[PDB]
């Protein structure tokens, strides 16, 4: 199945722009999602992850 | 003013005095208290010394 | 660089890298028919007018 | 007046840009500089080949060949040099609208492109200064100062066409300083032999088809008053070979705990610079040369075993 | 010969570097929740509760 | 020799406002050719420095 995201605007952090084959085109575009490890306990933590 | 690529029309370089105005006060007002010394003159300048 | 000589549509390119500037040779670009163009397809559309 | 009082940012087209001419890349010379942006790491960029035997042909006594000498075949190795640039730091004034993004009066918006004739002027005169040392190390310099005035109307070319032997047809480039070229015209202008009219006066060429490419580097300049000397070389295909590292660099302070703003710029950037059929002497030169390591000799070794295949003849007159 | 020729040695540049020298991994939840990490701002220097004893 | 003044970038001087008399007097050396340069036809030549009117 295919997965709508959302990403915050304070988790944009980086993004080029170009010409590829003389267009505006998007090349790089770097965003963070953060996660809560699966441990045996019940505390939480904030395991995060960079696309 | 040179026969460069880069010459840029004297009306066009006047008229940019205006667009910097209107695009200073369309973002917002940051960046008019960045450049309050343009916009609000200082009440006294011998103190702005 | 938009340019028209003779009724013909030419065109440039000049690029800036670390403080250098190129050129590139002059094209005509036609229509899908041919024949070229006799005009600069650049409109300036202002609160005038064009 | 916007002078210290700054009333309107409009940035002005008559900055003042540069003050001599810097478009002598690539075609404008026909290819005898090349300016290409190729980036490479370390301090050198060596290329090894093949060198060519000098006795690979001999004479032969079928009666008695009796003992022959035996070879071996070498290999030469060229060399690119490294050349570092930089900026000195600039106060940035405190009118300066660096803070917006709107192509105002940014700290670079105006030190750019100043910075870019400037760039280009670097890499002329260091490739100008970098052949004229090569040249002359190699042997292949022709001075004319005691026949006269110095400079003749095309007879100096032809001495470098007589040192360049019968190759001499790839040299189609005289890169020269503005005074040679106007000494030119005044000795067309008054023609001790006939061979000019009034509409060909003004002819760029040689009399053999090689255009004169005006410069006024002062590397091309030698003394002053009296000793004055003007450096003028003839280039072949290729002869000089600059090429970019794509490493340009810039950064913007601002005046920490100063009574005024004291914001400054600094850029610095490299490129490779390697002169055809010679080598960068590193263990006599330094790893990255000074303008004046550059255009000292014996720091261009000769690699080529023949002046022809070597790109470049550097004519002095006075 | 060899030494008519000149000898170009190969190089690389591997863009890794060397992390840890001992074992982190333990931190939570490996150590059967013996020592827990979380994630909570705190201000102040210090972080005090009670229970009545 | 005033192209000498300007450098390299001398071409783009193009204009040479002057007096009548001094032309006139050009006109007099251009019929004077010691030097070899001019025929009847072309001797009135008003532009004459390397194309400057």
């Amino acid at each position: 199945r295919p997965y709508i995201k959302f990403i915050a605007a304070e988790d944009i952090l980086n993004w080029r722009e170009r010409w590829v084959n003389g267009a505006k085109r998007t090349t790089l575009l770097v965003f963070r999602e953060e996660s809560d490890a699966d441990d045996d306990g019940y505390q939480i933590y904030k395991e995060e992850v960079w696309r | 003013d040179s026969n460069n690529i880069k010459y840029v029309r004297e009306d066009a370089k006047k008229m940019h005095k205006l667009w910097a105005h209107i695009r200073m006060a369309m973002e917002g007002s940051r960046a008019i208290k960045d450049n309050a010394k343009e916009f609000v003159p200082h009440p006294d300048n011998t103190k702005a010394t | 660089e938009l340019r028209l000589v003779d009724g013909t549509y030419w065109q440039r390119t000049w690029r800036e890298n670390d403080g250098q500037l190129y050129v590139d040779d002059w094209i005509s670009p036609t229509k899908a028919d041919g024949s070229q163009f006799d005009e600069i397809p650049f409109v300036i559309f202002g609160s005038k007018n064009n | 007046s916007d002078l210290q009082v700054f009333n309107d940012w409009a940035y002005k087209t008559m900055s003042e840009v540069l003050d001599q001419q810097v478009e002598l890349f690539n075609g404008a010379t026909r290819g005898a500089i090349i300016l290409r942006s190729a980036g490479n790491t370390g301090d050198l960029s060596e290329a090894a080949f093949w060198a060519k035997i000098q006795g690979l042909v001999r004479p032969r006594d079928p009666y008695s060949n009796a003992d022959v000498a035996a070879k071996d075949l070498r290999q030469l190795v060229d060399n690119t040099i490294k050349v570092a640039s930089g900026t000195p730091p600039i106060n940035i004034p405190p009118s300066m609208l660096r803070w917006i993004q709107k192509n105002p009066q940014e700290a670079g918006a105006v030190i750019g492109q100043q910075l870019a004739g400037d760039t280009m002027q670097d890499m002329l005169n260091n490739g100008l200064a970098a052949g004229k040392a090569a040249f002359t190390a190699g042997g292949a310099v022709h001075d004319i100062s005691a026949a006269g005035t110095g400079l003749m109307t095309q007879r100096a070319f032809n001495a470098a066409q007589r040192i360049f032997g019968d190759r001499s047809t790839d040299i189609q480039v005289w890169v020269s300083h503005s005074s040679p070229l106007f000494d030119l015209y005044d000795n067309a202008l008054a023609n001790a032999e006939q061979l000019y009219v009034f509409g060909t006066v003004n002819v760029r060429a040689d009399a053999f088809g090689r255009p004169i490419i005006i410069t006024d580097s002062p590397a091309l300049v030698s003394g002053a008053a009296e000793t004055l000397r003007h450096s003028t070389l003839g280039l072949t295909t290729g002869a000089i070979l600059i090429e970019q590292n794509q490493d340009f660099d810039s950064t913007v302070v601002d005046g920490t705990g100063k009574q005024n703003i004291t914001r400054q710029y600094q850029a610095e950037w490299s490129y490779n610079l390697g002169v055809n059929g010679y080598a960068y002497d590193i263990a006599t030169g330094g790893k990255a040369p000074n303008p004046t390591a550059l255009a000292t000799a014996a720091n261009w070794d000769k690699i080529s075993t023949s002046i022809k295949d070597t790109g470049g003849v550097v004519l002095v007159t006075k | 010969a060899l030494s008519d020729l000149q000898v170009f040695n190969d190089w690389a540049y591997k863009t890794m570097s060397e992390v840890l020298d001992q074992q982190v991994e333990l931190f939570n939840g490996a150590t059967r929740g013996a020592i827990i990490l979380r994630s909570a701002g705190n201000t102040g220097d210090l972080s005090e509760a009670a229970f009545w004893a």
